[PDB]
């Protein structure tokens, strides 16, 4: 997990003076519990957004979209941490939302976003909101969660993303098989690629003077190895 | 140890390689494992997804970690270990 | 004038000023109170049209009672089932105002009705009783058709037969989705829904039958068109496809999808073929309707015997009933019988050539045999069809003569 | 003990033949260090970067890749003090399973 | 007699809102009604028809009342506002009138 | 739809000064609204009770068990109002709950009840918890809503509440015919209404209904209330015999008798 | 008319049959009805059962959907008070609504 870019976050919307701090989804409310827990948000809904780095990358990244309610519950409504979970790896970042002046009018519905989380593809990050105080011993869950599934590179508008193309989601395989021989492009990495068919034969690491200059094999699938990846991405037919 | 004084201003150490992105396998696996939360809310970590996996020993990965919990008001805080499972892997019988 | 917009505005006597504050507005008398003030009169209705929708247009007469202007308020009530509505209407009379005489009147330009509706009048405050006018109206007036579309826009079904088959096709719009149903006269023959136009093919033997057609709305009207009254092909093949059925021995029955008057005798068929004997006279004529139950006075059964239906005066039915039973004919033949005064009895020989009494020395084929006839016929040996104290008649088996 | 620090809470302490059974073996790996709670974790590493099949000879086709978790341990702070400790976030790699790559082409 | 809102948490003050066919179903349907013109002299609205189901069954295709098959009014509780104190003034009812006549099958018990 | 009595409605609870109060079903936070708002209730459900009364009546009762939010807007929560609505008809009885204590704790979970809403058989109702004040325009829903079934007669259970004896639900009329020349005997009940056989003949199972004939039995006499009673019908195999009783509680729907008979 | 002051102390006149004279017939009625749920936070009554019709005619014997007549909804002109946004001289308003409060099953106008 990652943010963004360590800019000035603000999540300060008018009427209000969010100031926008790092956590650890331990609250001192969880350590000090307060017996008045604020309500739970809201309509909880994530949408994917791409922001532009100083040095020009592209990198997936949750936008949240959740609202409060109109009881009475938002005037003991201090902030509402952010939690970025991924699933089959337990990281976890969270960045705290903090209320400076209360919330005591509801003239107008407020609606919080929040699009500083870089979202690796393909890798799921349950988005809660937890409001604080967090709620006292066996209390109302108050916290919203859902499930933010990403798609892979094979997404249109993914597979240009830096993420993506640092995995090769770019490569052009362009197979020739026609004794047998075989030929595969290339890309500017000093990897050894592999072509496997019953044999097994190995390619040295490409000098970076044959960039995407062409190669062949004598007597059929590619898996290319990378930064981003040591084992496992597009493994090209 | 009964009574140590811990801090709980977590430090992240796992400040690793970016580039070192991750996959979910839950599906290419050969034994795949499915998702579950867990949900103490007197815990850290409230939410963790273990493992619930679908010559085919496919062995639950399990694996123990230090939680952080919490004590009724009577006695609050018990550090203690549950034995969950990460993933699945398949075994020899 | 008779023809306004969907709008409701007031037509105003002149001098006075006037305006509407309809908003279905909270209506309700309250109490006579005491006090020159304008007051209602009379109530003055003219049915007019309204667009399309007919609507009574009132009006309310105008005058001055009681003991630098005049100013007032008159209310129109308004009452038909199921609608209750209230209508403002602001008269002001400048001061053209004159006591113990009429002023003026105001119309209200439109209420929606059917049916009997009234109105009433109320100023407010009510310084006198309100005015009562009570109305039927009409369910036809040469301005009804085209006015409302509920009696002009009838959905259309027109058929054609050039091609010896009953086409219809419907001139109904393309986006319709309407209700088909047909009947008979009331048993119902098929009924479907189909898009419109569409073509339906018929037969003109099923044509005898009636057809409903209707969209699929709520509340529809439905067209029941039977315009095949006229057409005499239609009757002839009723009567063509109509069937003579025998229940029993001494009972028949008249099947057809409609009834009509009829007249059934009985009729003597030759084992020869197509030459077949009516057997009026003796026998009468008898009434016979479709659907009705009638019993022939014959105590046994033949199969040469036939049935003779005339309809409209004319025969159109000639059928073996006995044949699908009795079945194959048999060649024998038919005898005559005639009883009278004094225990007198008279017996005559029916032949395909005419009738000739028995006996007789005539060069026919029964004459010759004439007394072996008779021998046989007071033997018993013969079969007899129906008695009476007037006359009967038998069967006489031919075979022991000729094969 | 409670102080100005609110943060520092007092807590009460509480307290396997697949490496050479499994598809895709791996090696542990000891990260001794004293000044931490556990003062050992067993870190797996793949030993093939492929997987082995019922004959045991690794093949390209089926990958090996590190499954791993965020877990928890408690490093003293100050250093080698029996009665503090630290809350630290640390990843592991458990273990090491076998997984299809997602293979496409014309 | 009232003029203006004061002193009454429930006096409220009310405008000017209030916003051809389906008049044959009362001889129409096969459980008709006689509407009764129930007039009150203070109460809006004026003439309320009310259903009696002037047939206990049901009349079928051929006219002839059939006992196979029975009628229930439909009432419901509608708001209206008789004058008080007899100026506009008023002040609700819930009053049980009768709007239709909806004609049921009969609840049958075997043995 | 009624109350089961007038009688103290307390429904105090350990710290609780709520009194039970009659209200027309419109409130005056639905005329005057304030900014601030409570929350909805949790976990309202209704069930089908029975409670007796002082005269030995037996009435289904609806029980209300709804249990208040833990958030802290309790701190500006008035009371909830009822409703018990009806299906086919639109009567709203809608009794009010004035909390005269101010709750500001949550030391235990409470579950709220209110059991005196009197309900009918084979009728289906919705009831509702609103709490109070009413939310300003455009706001939070701020209640809970349910629909209550009340099952019918045949109910084990509902037969014997006082709905269901005046209806006849516990009548045992076991009518029977005898092959005349046909006689029908049924037994009456205690009411003064008249009752009504209806005979229809069924010649085979084409359902075709040959001969018809109705006969009128008037309102039975004090000394033949629980008597038995035979009628002889005039006949033109499936005669079907139908007996309809007039009861006050049903004009002309009540739960009609049948009859059937065998060919042999 | 324009301005009237309604007491909202709502006078219950629906104070007679406490026993049970009522039913549920919108399943077993030759023309059933669906109920239809129409809610408005904003009106008085917030909450009305209203209608819909299940089919466009009744039901034979023989419970089969018969096309020979035309089920219509009952509707009446129940009067409903709606609270008026702030911009408004008036903060109430007594509006007549048309509501399917049933539905019966009639013969059509013309065969
Ligand atoms: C069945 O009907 C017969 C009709 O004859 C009843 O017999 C007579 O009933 C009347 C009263 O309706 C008595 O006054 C007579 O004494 C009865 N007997 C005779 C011979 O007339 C008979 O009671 C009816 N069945 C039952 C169980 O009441
Ligand atoms: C937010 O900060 C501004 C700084 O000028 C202050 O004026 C305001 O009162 C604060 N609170 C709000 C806007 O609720
Ligand atoms: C939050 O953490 C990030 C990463 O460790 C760091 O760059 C940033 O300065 C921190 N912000 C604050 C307010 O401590
Ligand atoms: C209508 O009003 C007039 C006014 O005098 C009255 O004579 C008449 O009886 C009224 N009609 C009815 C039916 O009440
Ligand atoms: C049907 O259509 C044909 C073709 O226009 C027309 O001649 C005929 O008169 C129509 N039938 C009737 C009954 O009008
Ligand atoms: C009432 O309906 C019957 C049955 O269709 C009909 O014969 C009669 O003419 C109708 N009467 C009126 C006034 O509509
Ligand atoms: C409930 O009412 C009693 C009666 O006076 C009072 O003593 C008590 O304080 C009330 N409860 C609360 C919580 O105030
Ligand atoms: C309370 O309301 C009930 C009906 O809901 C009524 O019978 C009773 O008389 C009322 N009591 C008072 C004091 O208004
Ligand atoms: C009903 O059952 C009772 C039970 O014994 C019996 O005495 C009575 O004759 C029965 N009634 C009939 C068959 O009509
Ligand atoms: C008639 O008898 C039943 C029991 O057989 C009883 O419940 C009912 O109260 C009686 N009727 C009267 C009016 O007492």
């Amino acid at each position: 997990l990652r943010l963004l870019d360590h800019r000035a976050l603000v999540c300060s919307q008018p009427g209000l003076n969010c100031t926008v701090k790092n956590s650890t989804c331990l609250d001192d409310s969880w350590i000090h519990p307060r017996n008045l827990t604020p309500s739970s948000p809201k309509d909880l809904q994530i949408q994917l957004h791409f922001a532009h780095t100083q040095q020009g990358d592209l990198f997936p990244v949750a936008h949240i979209e959740w609202t409060l309610q109109t009881d009475a519950s938002i005037l003991y409504l201090e902030g509402a941490e952010l939690s970025v979970l991924q699933l089959n790896t337990n990281e976890r970042l969270c960045v705290r939302f903090e209320f400076l002046s209360k919330l005591r009018h509801h003239h107008r519905r407020w609606r919080f976003t929040f699009s500083h989380f870089v979202v690796d593809p393909d890798q799921e990050y349950e988005v809660t909101v937890h409001h604080l105080p967090k709620p006292i011993p066996d209390g109302d869950p108050n916290h919203q969660s859902k499930n933010f599934l990403v798609p892979d590179c094979e997404h249109a508008r993914m597979k240009v993303t830096t993420p993506c193309m640092s995995s090769g989601s770019l490569w052009d395989p362009n197979i020739t098989v026609e004794q047998l021989r075989v030929s595969f492009t290339l890309w500017n990495e000093s990897t050894h690629y592999q072509i496997l068919l019953e044999h097994m034969h190995h390619i040295p690491a490409p000098r970076p003077e044959e960039f995407h200059q062409r190669s062949n094999v004598t007597l059929v699938q590619i898996q290319p190895f990378f930064s981003s990846c040591l084992n496992d991405c597009l493994r090209h037919s | 140890p009964r009574t140590v004084m811990v801090n709980l201003n977590i430090h992240n150490r796992n400040t690793n390689t970016n580039p070192k992105r991750s996959s979910d396998y839950y599906n290419r696996s050969t034994s795949p494992w499915n998702l579950h939360r867990n949900e103490d809310p007197e815990r850290y970590p409230s939410v963790i997804w273990e493992a619930k996996c679908r010559h085919m020993n496919s062995v639950p990965i399990q694996q123990e970690i230090l939680v952080l919990r919490r004590e009724p008001p009577h006695c609050s805080f018990r550090l203690e270990k549950i034995l969950v499972s990460v993933g699945c892997t398949c075994v020899t019988p | 004038e008779r023809l306004v917009g969907p709008q409701d505005a007031t037509h105003c006597s002149p001098g006075l000023s006037c305006r509407l504050w309809d908003s279905d507005i909270l209506c309700l008398p309250g109490d006579i109170v005491p006090a020159p003030v304008l007051a209602p009169t009379h109530l003055q209705t003219e049915l007019v049209l309204r667009c399309c929708d007919l609507c009574l247009r009132v009006a309310v007469h105008l005058a001055v009672h009681g003991h630098a202007s005049l100013q007032a308020q008159v209310v129109l009530s308004f009452q038909a089932y199921p609608t209750a509505r209230c209508v403002l209407l602001e008269v002001q009379v400048p001061a053209l105002v004159q006591f113990g005489q009429s002023v003026g009147s105001v119309v209200y330009d439109c209420f929606e009705a059917a049916s009997e509706v009234r109105i009433w009048s109320y100023t407010q405050p009510r310084y006198e009783k309100e005015l009562n006018h009570t109305q039927q109206l009409p369910d036809r007036g040469l301005e009804v058709w085209n006015s409302i579309p509920s009696c002009w826009a009838l959905p259309w079904l027109n058929v054609s037969a050039d091609g010896d088959n009953v086409h219809l096709v419907l001139n109904v719009s393309e986006e319709q989705h309407f209700g088909l149903s047909l009947y008979w006269n009331p048993k119902p023959r098929w009924h479907k829904n189909l898009t419109g136009p569409q073509i339906i093919t018929l037969n003109h033997t099923d044509l005898v039958l009636c057809i409903q057609v209707w969209p699929l709305e709520p509340d529809s009207v439905r067209t029941n068109i039977c315009p095949f009254r006229e057409d005499p092909r239609a009757h002839q093949n009723l009567w063509q496809a109509a069937r003579l059925r025998l229940l029993t021995l001494q009972s028949w029955l008249l099947d057809a999808p409609c009834s009509l008057p009829a007249e059934a005798a009985l009729c003597w068929r030759a084992p020869g073929g197509d030459p077949c004997q009516p057997l009026v006279p003796p026998l009468s004529w008898e009434n016979v309707t479709v659907d009705k139950v009638l019993e022939f006075p014959l105590l046994k059964g033949h199969p040469n015997l036939c049935v003779q239906v005339n309809s409209s005066e004319k025969l159109q039915l000639q059928e073996c009933l006995w044949a699908d039973s009795l079945g194959p004919l048999k060649d024998d033949v038919l005898l005559l019988e005639t009883r009278g005064p004094q225990d007198n009895r008279s017996l005559c020989a029916l032949e395909p050539s005419g009738c000739t009494s028995l006996p007789s020395k005539a060069s026919t084929r029964a004459a010759r045999l004439g007394e072996y006839l008779l021998q046989d016929l007071q033997s018993g040996q013969c079969l007899q069809l129906w008695d009476d104290d007037l006359g009967a008649l038998w069967a006489c088996p031919m075979d022991k003569y000729i094969h």
